[PDB]
């Protein structure tokens, strides 16, 4: 996926942030 | 003999809470924060460090900046802004320990890019990915091995649930356990409906009850190994900006009653868990637990038990400050057992 | 031939109810003919039309004069007396009173409507003392036409009780714990203010607020063999409508998450249709605004450990869902009026 | 020979006032010895200590028994009577009543405290009818010891009036419009519920709610020259405390933003010190919680068009800053008993 | 024939625009055939359907696969590339690009769409540099087919500019101050985080946040007569949608509130129909969700002083109203194509 | 309660008896003696006025309870 290949390079974008809380 | 030189990678809610925890506790510390790396600039991060919507205005000392450093009472913290830790100047800065607080390097391979940059150890302020030793202060940190170059301090919810689960398991023997954390929202949720790898975290945070999958369910089984695979649960993000409550329902082996459950945790809070668990019979609400330094505050009024063996306990925690207090504790602990 | 209805208390439930009946009026045995409330018809017609949660009412024109609210040419007489004994139910021929004030939920309190001339009272809340409680879908068929005062339980009880009945009949529930993470409601103070409950005193939109709930024990009222086996609490959170129940149970019969979901799913299509809705969608509370089901199971959240500790999570529009059940319970009563 | 004080209405203002005096107790000519309120002492002791906005009270321990709130060993006797006429002011030797219920803002209403034994009454809101209104820093030196019922006006008046006085004396205000973007207050409704104000009736944490502001008329009370020349409104918004007024003035002596800011800055360091604070920082409302000034001018937002159209923006903690002035006015009265 | 449209940036505006188009599709010269966004079609079909503000999409069924979003059998090809030059505009026969990422607002930035193959670009925000700005109902009839990159100004601009035009032509505007009390937007921070604007860096749902407004400059671009004569600011408040602008104008022809209202009202029923709506109801911000008008004048708040200081207050759904205008601007461009 | 509504009817009767017969009256003395008598019985589980107001005004903001 393009949005899956984008969250690989930039996990620190507010489109990918995952904080296991 | 000298002090451990610390850098903060990611000057966000945790990175800045941790900084203010250290700044307050600095009189007793084997640490010295000498560097920050963040996407933003020194002047902007100085502003945020001082003017916090949640902690109020910092007043223990003056806080300024120039193009290179932030200053907290004349104490200089050098500031660099590169998104790849590989490129960070940890070698020239003599960085002994890195607080990985960006949420972006929870894996050993990403977390050890700080080691390629010259760092000697790395404390991830989040559950680690893959086999990374995970520690909870007051439950498990005493098993820290000075040879660990990469550690995980856990999640906020894990630091709340784990001390309580340890007392309850030893008192009554936990067999299975469910958990639900009614959790303040956090920076990884979107302010208005926007793209996200978590379709629930994609939705407007201050507008919704948002169920997401927490790993505190998994983590607790790490720091208490005999409960691996015996606990599970979820999270419900709700429209408060800080302070969470965790609701734990457990099937125990030794019969008990709410009076006895409370007394156990109270006794723990005063002796073997002093400073980690706090015991409250007061009828308070979330706002009242802002800035609380405990990992868990048991809401003794909410304990209930059915049939002697199904136990319900509810604990508060300041997901930002409390978790930052433990991060600091864990870092000091590593500074004491440094090799 | 047609059961004349009056609403006592034109708050969030009185008005939701009113707007439920207005949309279900085509096939209805109820004619709302009068309103008692602390306020006036002009003020209450305005609220009726402009709802911050439900939006502008679109079906019919809402108007009012000195003594009447009019909805689509249908007149509703209004009075304003806080003692239901003074109310003109005899004059108005009120057959059914909807008791939506929250104040008259004991037998003696509610009975004042009967003294004023009403025949039956449907309390929109848990009853005090020995008032028969009903949840449409769980026990509303044991309703006895000779009952003059009834309780439609709480919103939470109407969400948990149907899920408890399905799970209990599938695997036999031995004990159960619930937490409802609940939108705030009118009994909480907007800012820290005097109250008999020290937690309800605190600012509702700023805080997570624990409060005692009885919906857990109240489930044992309608599923009488789980009496004394359920308990729970409430967490009030800063949302204005829609809540979610978290139910953790130990069951006799070993199962897994998938079976739990399939059971509830099959009930939602057959025995509990219209009452339970089954969802595998990854939604949030906003998406459930205006849902007509008492319970919406969030299938992605179901968990089971060791075969016997079951966890389920169910959404509900505490305002609008509960009101559909209030109307359902009334429509049923009008069916078996005796 | 202190001035014995009782608080009528232990609400947001009443408890901020109490905490204000507790911090300033050492230098005060006032002694708070009595409280009348809807609630009992234990509940009021709890709310005094645990405050969602101000946080937990730090300075001294707060206990309570059936009879009194205790502030670090200082006793405040408590009663619960909603009719001020029955209050034990005579027996308690009450000199000054801080009228903070909101529902005794007429002269006859507030005078019930005098029938009960008090000597003077300070209304923590605008008065209805001929009641001399005051703003510390604007006209409180025109207070006359013969005045036994006084108003300290509203929170917006206390923010706006000092900046208007400064502007007027420097450039000559000919006309002025105001809009306070205002944190909601206990007067509004958590969820849509009846209210004499059809907009304040609507769920406060959900809405921008346009409404009236006392400053519209009271600024002209304390600055008589400008009576009839000012007007405005309020937009209540979903924040629980801290507010900001936006004021646009038609002025006579043409100026520019630099000149306006220097004038207000100059006042804030001299004649208006402690009332106006001058700010060049890029802050937001949370940063002004607990700020003792009546007005914090946000200098960065000052703009002037055509030399004659002046726009200024001033923050204020409507709970804590206003209470600081209630204390100031009461101390002033304490200094001028006769 | 049909003007083939692509959406660049499937955000709040991009998805409101889609839902606008879908409701007006049966009468439209445009055909939305492509989407570019950082996210995938499945995520974006989920967002298009489930919307915290607009509710679940009713009109048509929405679905997706690896390649496209389907809105009732209508297939919208999706790509995910963040450099417009690499976008398949030429291969998709795209004519008009609705640029809604907020990052390509300069001419050279937006121009990348032209290199990729598109023929015109409509920026859903103010432009950077010489980019013609249009507001529908104020100056859009001046648009020229030769212009291929256009700005539709901000939401606040689209609300204030129709009213200024009326006020100006009726009374002659010499100067004007504006303050929009404004719901927060994606541009702000959920919790305190770094941001170019030190106040939009601060937790949006916690604070009143003063910031800039595009209407301060944009109104003067669409009403050239008034360039340099308007100014103002934005206060961002904790509501997710719907905003209100406060406009205080010094005018030349002396007037009174009744006359100000009667001029805007008649305009609203003639030359500004659909653009300005005149309201006398006592409503709050929730009630204007989904209004199709650019400005709703709140006549109850109109006030005037000394004949020359006029205060008007206008609501607008900054998401839905603004998107309706973007569609209008687009249809107009497809009408006058070249 | 009972003793309260008698202490107000005891000083109302003692102030009327005192004014009629004078201040030095033996009747006024017994009137205040009888009031002191019912105040010594009145003083010789601590329900609050708050709790009695919520019994009389159950629908007040200070008293609502919705069992949800
Ligand atoms: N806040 C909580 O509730 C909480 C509790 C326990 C644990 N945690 C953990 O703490 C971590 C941080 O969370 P937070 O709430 O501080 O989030 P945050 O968004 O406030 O912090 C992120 C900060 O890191 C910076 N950053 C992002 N990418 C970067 C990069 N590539 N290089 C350098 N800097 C970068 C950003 O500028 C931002 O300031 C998360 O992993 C979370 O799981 C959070
Ligand atoms: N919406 C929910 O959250 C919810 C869900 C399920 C059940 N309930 C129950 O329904 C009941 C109503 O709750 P609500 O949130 O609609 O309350 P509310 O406070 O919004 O409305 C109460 C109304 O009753 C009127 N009223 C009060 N005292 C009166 C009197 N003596 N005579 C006439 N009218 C009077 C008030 O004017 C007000 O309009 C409560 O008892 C609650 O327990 C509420
Ligand atoms: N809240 C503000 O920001 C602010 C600012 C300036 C002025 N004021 C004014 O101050 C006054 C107090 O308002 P508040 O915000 O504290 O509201 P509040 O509801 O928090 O306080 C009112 C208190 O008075 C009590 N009360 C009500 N009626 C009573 C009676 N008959 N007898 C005894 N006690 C009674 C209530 O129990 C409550 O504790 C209002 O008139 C308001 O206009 C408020
Ligand atoms: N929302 C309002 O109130 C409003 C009103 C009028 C005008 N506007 C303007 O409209 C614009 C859109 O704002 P919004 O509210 O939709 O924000 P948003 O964050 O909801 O939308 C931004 C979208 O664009 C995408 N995007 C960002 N950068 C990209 C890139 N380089 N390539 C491809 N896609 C990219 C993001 O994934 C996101 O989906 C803003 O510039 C704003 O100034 C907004």
């Amino acid at each position: 996926t393009s949005f899956q290949q984008y969250c690989d390079d930039n996990p620190d974008a507010a489109e990918c942030r995952i904080y296991d809380d | 003999g000298s002090m451990v030189r610390v850098a903060i990678n990611g000057f966000g809610r945790i990175g800045r809470n941790f900084m203010r925890c250290w700044l307050q506790r600095k009189a007793n510390s084997k640490l010295e924060i000498v560097g920050i790396n963040d996407t933003s600039d020194p002047r902007t991060n100085a502003h945020l460090l001082k003017y916090d919507s949640m902690l109020g205005i910092f007043q223990d000392a003056e806080i300024t900046a120039d193009d290179d450093c932030i200053y907290a009472g004349g104490h200089a913290v050098k500031c660099v802004s590169d998104r790849n830790p590989e490129n960070l100047p940890w070698s020239a800065w003599g960085i002994d320990l890195v607080i990985e607080a960006t949420g972006v390097f929870t894996s050993r391979e990403g977390a050890s890019k700080h080691l390629s940059a010259g760092a000697k150890k790395v404390l991830i302020t989040a559950p680690g990915k893959g086999n990374i030793p995970t520690y909870v202060v007051g439950v498990n940190h005493h098993t820290y091995d000075p040879s660990e170059d990469i550690v995980s301090n856990a999640s906020c919810t894990t630091n709340c649930l784990a001390p309580i689960v340890k007392v309850l398991h030893e008192a009554f023997g936990i067999q299975q356990g469910m958990m639900t954390t009614t959790h303040s929202y956090t920076g990884d949720q979107r302010l208005l409906d926007a793209s996200h790898r978590d379709l629930r975290r994609a939705r407007a945070a201050a507008m919704n009850i948002v169920p997401t999958s927490t790993g505190a369910a998994k983590a607790v089984g790490l720091v208490i190994p005999e409960l691996q695979g015996k606990l599970n649960g979820i999270a419900l993000r709700v429209p408060t900006p800080n302070v969470s409550v965790v609701d734990f329902v457990a099937q125990v082996e030794k019969p008990t009653i709410a009076e006895q459950v409370n007394q156990v945790i109270k006794e723990a809070s005063e002796t073997t868990m002093k400073g980690i668990i706090h015991y409250s019979e007061l009828e308070l609400v979330s706002s009242d637990y802002r800035g609380h330094n405990a990992s868990s505050i048991l809401d003794a009024s909410l304990t209930m038990v059915l049939g002697g063996n199904l136990v319900k306990v509810v604990a508060w925690y300041d997901n930002e400050w409390g978790y930052s207090q433990r991060v600091l504790d864990l870092a000091e602990h590593m500074a004491a057992h440094w090799a």
